[PDB]
């Protein structure tokens, strides 16, 4: 189970989290948080599930996330 | 890079609270230290070989 | 004169057991002070099955309460029927298990298990003849599941031949209470497969669905679900306590229900569960009770029987009825739904009749079905356990309580093997 | 039996402790003199020979003014005189001053009194450290005390309710500096760290309470209500009892990821009260609203890892189950793939008591939602450049160096926070 | 596949029964290792008596 | 179970909604404070645990005066304070101002409150949007809100009770401009749009109510009675129940053609009351009279496509069928060849309640006729040349351009209204 599932998934998590440069992460989170700050300061209120997804689209942050594929499992067999 | 894996990093509070987790953290530190030695060792120079005709 | 040792484990198990003892005392006419006030000879005829006679006329339940935190059994003692139990039967720790099966089975259950087994042995040795033990608890919790599995293993070692009955509240499919429920359930199922001889699977969400669709309740607290479970727990053993036209003890039910020993998980149901509104509009007939009994909504288990195949099914009726009526009704059900019943078993019905119905109901019927449908429940628990276990989230606590990480692989493998048994005996062909 | 030791370090710690202990006294009926006219106070109070109840709290500060305010105020006869510990010189917003030079004797006396308090407890659920990340007393002395407690006490669960600097508005200049230092300190010493931001609480007061002029007393009242809702299950019985030790087991997927957003609901004044249904589903939705969060951090940016709900009042398991099912089905709230449940619901039969003179209304239902989410790395990204921007010029670095710190210590703290950023990205990732 | 499933369940049920026999053997072995020290002590007393 | 969300955009919408909610409170017995001394109110109000009933309404305006009039008036404790939404700068009769520059944040908050209101409704029959076509607030902001509602809610039946500029009399100058803009905007979003004209309602008040000085209050009271008659089938049971979803299928022949004339009967003062029999046939004839139309549009010019009649009070199906048969046999009333039935009759056992201080008399029978007819294209013909006469010189175009308009938008609106004229002529012709 370790080698087939957990070792594979952790190896694919690495070389992706490792590949992501810390400066790029800081800049990405900064653009996101400054967009949220700007919409908070300009607009009277901020609502979830109500956004215009034009001036501020928070879900882009979730889009810019590491995705890892799947292989096979021995325990479930 | 080579950051310690998330599921395996025991904070000092957790290590103090749970001794087996502290032992596991020490074991993982020992393993990571050991991993460097094999790489540093020059794996070349195979054994002398006797052929015959 | 065939005694049963009741054990309650965890908060959910303790609450359900308290409700069950309240129901049993109501059936036997025992007031919360222990004196008999039932005005019926049959009630005192077999009162020794659940109770022992005290120094006076008081009757003390043969119940043992376990916990790692004192608050739950403090509430139980403050409850309406908290004073019947013997104080020596209340075994508690001081720090509750943080929904950690490892804490409830290895670290904090280890010290209390000695006292638990001491009280269990004291209660068992007093019994002239022992049918077995019944443990009421909830899968998906720390102290409940952990101490339940540990005590079940200990009692299995001590009394291999005695019956072991379990009422496990499996974590619900859709809405889950705690995060580590799949972990706890996966660890508990491995022990329950090996040790417990006979097991009932219950779901909070299945109970909610039945209480809104049949009972049509508005604000069902946990007490109502506990009441339904208590009704099932009484009806499963009413044959031991009351004379029956065709009686059947726990071992008879197990023999007629369990085709292969590892396939001992059963879904239960109680009939007639009728809404307050339709009490007059419904008519109490054996065909009515059978129709409600075989409905998918009547199962207290989330898995619907329709997807799987019924390996076996027992029906314990209570009340003055015609055995011809019961047998014809259940044979008709089998013929009508033969596709849903296993072919290589000519009769999938174990019908038993008791002559004493529960109070208020002219007649009742409890259903215990071993069907391959629970395969999907175990599959869902695996789909959650694998999702967490692939990243080892929440795993470091269990690793730190002194259980090896290989034990999780063991438990998941065993549960998946059980899933394989259910599927292959679902798709097995005769000849 | 369920005792919890409360520590309040720094001005902010002591001022939120004033509100917290006022709230507990009002909840348990304890008069400010010390005594009340079963045993539900044992979690916070120990009763003495006269029947007087003394809180198991310790007010630590290097500045005498804040503590003397308590010594003179209405709660002068309640707290223990030696429990109020006062220094001579303030930390002056210097982490080095509060952790290296002045804080030594004060923290030694603090451990002495903490040992005396712990010897008065049969059991000990853990510690509740209330300080202010962003000041020398709060950061340095609090970090030192956390280190000492981790060394000696060991397995006691230490919950740090830290108040972090607001993103844009702030009152200190070296606040990023000592905040990063204290964050590095408590990343390994606290068990569950709760983030609080004054800007977010100000926004909550401005919108939900309609207070155009919020102040520290208002902020501390909301914080006290949050903490009391957190601990309510220890002191009062209810369906789905929740525990201090199981906060971790249900909340901390990995030990590093133990920083937690907090959100209270409802936050409504008396005039707006009894005007809406305030049902369980609505208050849960409000608790998951971004505005209700007490930290200036959009939850939509990250993905929730775990959410522990503490309900107070007339809440039924059906209502909590249906509300959480609706939240899960909701598309905006996004959870990680590796935590399918990610929810820990716990109800209490005791509704939240209302402090007279406050703005919060008497609501029969209340929710305290404490969430471990990867979005919180975003405020850490803010502080991480607020730090390094000044650290490039080494501004105010001589002030910290003078009291026995090194450039290596700042570098190590900033590097540890960068490692925490990497950790947040990895755990958010699949 | 039909033949494979048939042989699978035969083999598995036989293995399960073997495991059950092993557990029963463990139980009897413990139950009589309980008795054996009494025999040893009686032997010691017997020897001392001669 | 039959909840309908009421929206009031612009001054005219809010002022007619004042009368609407006064009428609803008087009909249901709900005192203006909020609570009343079964479940017939659920269509318009949600009741709280304390017993206070709050209307499911939203008062939207960019001007503070109209909303503050409600906030100070008698209905200050009834409506939800956050439901009353007030802007800062008025739209200045500019569609671009109300739809593109000022209206964005206001409509965002409006959708938020609309979502909150709809989440409190088990069922949702639809929306009742009340605005005034011909003003920047009503036209632009209303169009934006309708577009957003169509995008998110989707198939919910939106009934736009629009007040269109009168043929000759008017109070604005750019009213044809923003009327054309709003008509183009709402041609594709609202499901049933009801036309109302101030000139026609003034004539109704003058001839029938004998009011030589009609005012906005009387106009709004008449509109409120019409809407209450329309919605009476949702709240009160009776023979031939009529539903909001039934309105569209029984009234809208083609998706483009969804504008409706409205006419109430009887409109008689108390002095002239009880001086005629007011039988079902007579009131039906009065409702079908061209003078009774609330739009300055002679029905004799066009042909009726559908006529939905709502009867309130003591009306029997025999009487209604005799009246409608007489109407059909009448030569003056002309229906299209392809709609032989053309009638949607409904009765209700609840007579229309009389507002104290109003001019309407307590009549035991009432008819609300809502008709889809091709004659309504006449008003579109009027506004189409009122538009182009100004547009040839591009008068007042720079004002709209200043808030982000182009000549292309005006051209598109004009072309779409010409297409609407063409569709009216096409459906009218055999
Ligand atoms: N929310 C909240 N924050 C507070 C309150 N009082 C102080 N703070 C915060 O606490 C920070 C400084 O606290 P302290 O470090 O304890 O100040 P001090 O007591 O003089 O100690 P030093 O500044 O370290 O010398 C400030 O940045 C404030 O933002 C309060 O009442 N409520
Ligand atoms: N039926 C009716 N119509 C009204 C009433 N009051 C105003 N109107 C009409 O409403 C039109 C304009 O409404 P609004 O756009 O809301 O006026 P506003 O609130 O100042 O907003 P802007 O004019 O766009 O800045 C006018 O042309 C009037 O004809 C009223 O009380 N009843
Ligand atoms: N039917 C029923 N279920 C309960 C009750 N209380 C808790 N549960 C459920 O039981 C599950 C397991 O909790 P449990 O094992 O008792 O927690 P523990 O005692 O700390 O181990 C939880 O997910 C609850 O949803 C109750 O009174 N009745």
């Amino acid at each position: 189970w370790s080698t087939q599932v957990f070792d594979t998934i952790q190896g694919r998590l690495q070389a992706a989290v490792d590949a992501r440069d810390p400066a790029a992460i800081e800049s990405r989170l900064k653009t996101q948080y400054d967009q949220y700050l700007h919409t908070t300061n300009t607009k009277v209120a901020v609502f979830r599930d109500v956004i215009i997804e034009q001036d501020y689209n928070p879900l882009a942050a979730a889009d810019a996330a590491i995705r890892v594929p799947t292989g096979d499992i021995r325990d479930p067999l | 890079r080579s950051r310690l894996p998330v599921h395996q990093y025991m904070t000092t509070a957790v290590r103090t609270r749970i001794e087996p987790l502290n032992a596991a953290f020490t074991a993982t530190m020992e393993a990571r230290t050991r991993r460097l030695a094999d790489a540093t060792r020059p794996p070349s120079w195979p054994e002398p070989q006797s052929i015959s005709v | 004169m065939r005694e049963i040792v009741h054990i309650q484990g965890g908060q959910c198990g303790n609450q359900i057991g308290a409700k069950f003892w309240e129901v049993v005392s109501d059936e036997h006419g025992i007031d919360p002070t222990g004196t008999y006030h039932g005005d019926s000879d049959l009630q005192l005829e077999r009162i020794n099955v659940y109770f022992n006679e005290a120094t006076g006329g008081r009757y003390v339940p043969r119940a043992i309460l376990m916990d790692l935190e004192p608050g739950t059994m403090d509430s139980v003692r403050s409850g309406p029927y908290g004073q019947i139990f013997r104080p020596d039967n209340f075994v508690f720790g001081q720090t509750g298990a943080g929904n950690n099966w490892a804490k409830g089975h290895y670290t904090e259950g280890a010290e209390l298990i000695d006292s638990v087994l001491d009280v269990v042995r004291k209660e068992a040795e007093s019994c002239d003849c022992l049918q077995g033990f019944q443990v009421c608890h909830s899968l998906g919790g720390g102290t409940g599941s952990g101490m339940g599995t540990l005590l079940i293993s200990k009692i299995r070692e001590e009394y291999p031949d005695r019956m072991m009955l379990t009422f496990s509240v499996v974590p619900s499919p859709k809405v889950s209470d705690t995060v580590v429920e799949p972990y706890n359930a996966t660890l508990s199922v491995h022990q329950l497969v090996e040790n417990a001889d006979e097991c009932m699977v219950l779901d909070n969400e299945a109970l909610y669905d039945i209480c809104f669709r049949t009972l049509k309740l508005t604000t069902p607290t946990f007490g109502d679900l506990n009441h339904l479970i208590s009704a099932v727990m009484s009806g499963i053993t009413c044959c031991l306590r009351f004379p029956g036209q065709l009686n059947a003890d726990l071992r008879k039910l197990a023999v007629n229900l369990i085709p292969f020993p590892r396939l001992h998980f059963f879904m239960v149901g109680f009939t007639p569960l009728t809404s307050r509104g339709s009490q007059q509009y419904r008519a109490l007939t054996v065909p009515e009770l059978t129709q409600q009994m075989w409905d998918a909504k009547n199962m207290m288990c989330a898995a619907d029987p329709r997807h799987g195949r019924y390996l076996t099914a027992s029906a314990l009726f209570r009340g003055r009825m015609s055995t011809k009526e019961v047998d014809e009704q259940m044979l008709n059900v089998q013929n009508k739904n033969s596709s849903y019943f296993v072919e290589w078993i000519p009769n999938n019905v174990k019908s038993s009749v008791c002559d004493i119905p529960p109070k208020g109901l002219k007649m009742s019927a409890t259903f215990i079905g071993n069907s391959t449908a629970i395969q999907e429940m175990f599959k869902r628990v695996s789909e959650q356990f694998t999702a967490m276990f692939r990243r080892k989230a929440f795993l470091h606590w269990y690793t730190g309580e002194g259980m090896d990480e290989m034990e999780f692989t063991e438990a998941e493998s065993n549960m998946n093997d059980l899933v394989s048994e259910y599927q292959q005996y679902q798709d097995a062909s005769a000849e | 039996m369920r005792e919890v030791i409360s520590i309040h370090i720094g001005q902010a710690g002591i001022q939120v402790g004033n509100a917290c202990w006022e709230l507990y006294c009002l909840e348990h009926g304890i008069q400010p003199d010390g005594q009340m006219p079963d045993d539900a106070f044992n979690t916070f109070f120990s009763e003495t020979g006269a029947g007087k109840h003394v809180p198991r709290c310790i007010f630590l500060d290097l500045e005498p003014t804040v503590v003397d305010e308590v010594r003179t105020g209405t709660y002068r006869q309640l707290f223990h005189p030696e429990q109020l510990i006062s220094g001579k010189e303030d930390a002056a917003n210097n982490f080095a001053r509060g952790h290296y030079t002045i804080g030594k004797e004060i923290v030694d006396l603090a451990l002495d009194r903490i040992r005396k308090l712990a010897d008065n407890c049969t059991g000990l659920q853990g510690f509740l450290v209330f300080n202010a990340v962003g000041g020398g007393t709060g950061s340095g002395l609090g970090s030192l005390l956390l280190e000492r407690l981790s060394v000696d006490y060991g397995k006691k669960s230490k919950l740090g309710f830290t108040v972090y600097p607001s993103p844009q508005v702030s009152t200190a200049v070296v606040e990023p500096y000592n905040s990063v230092l204290s964050t590095h300190s408590l990343l390994e010493h606290t068990d569950v760290a709760v983030m609080l931001d004054n800007e977010a609480i100000y926004d909550i007061c401005r919108r939900s309470l309609d207070i155009e002029r919020p102040t520290y007393t208002n902020l501390n009242r909301l914080i006290a209500q949050v903490i009391s809702s957190l601990t309510a299950s220890l002191r009062f019985d209810g369906a789905l009892n929740v525990d201090i030790t199981e906060f971790q087991t249900n909340l901390v997927p990995y030990p590093r990821i133990h920083f937690m957003l907090s959100s209270y609901a409802p936050i409504i004044s008396a005039e707006k009260a009894y005007h809406e249904q305030l049902s369980v589903a609505e208050i849960t939705n409000a608790a998951f609203e971004p505005a209700s969060m007490m930290v200036k951090c959009d939850p939509r940016h990250g993905k929730y890892m775990a959410c522990c709900l503490m309900y107070r009042g007339d809440v039924v398991p059906k209502d909590v189950n249906a509300s959480v099912a609706t939240i899960k089905t909701k598309r905006t709230i996004q959870f990680v793939d590796w935590c399918p449940t990610g929810f820990k619901c716990g109800i209490n039969y005791q509704p939240p008591t209302v402090v007279p003179g406050g703005d919060l209304a008497k609501v029969q239902r209340a929710v305290c939602m404490i969430s471990n989410s990867t979005a919180i790395g975003e405020i850490f990204s803010r502080l991480d450049h607020k730090f390094d921007l000044m650290y490039a010029k080494r501004a105010f670095v001589h002030w910290y160096v003078g009291e026995g710190m090194e450039e290596g210590e700042f570098s190590e703290a900033r590097e540890d926070l960068a490692a925490l950023e990497k950790d947040f990205e990895e755990v958010g990732a699949e | 596949r039909k033949e494979r499933d048939f042989h699978r369940m035969h083999h598995k049920r036989v293995a399960q029964e073997k495991n059950k026999l092993l557990t029963d053997l463990r139980r009897l072995k413990e139950h009589y290792a309980k008795y054996e020290p009494t025999i040893l002590e009686l032997k010691k007393k017997y020897e001392t008596l001669m």
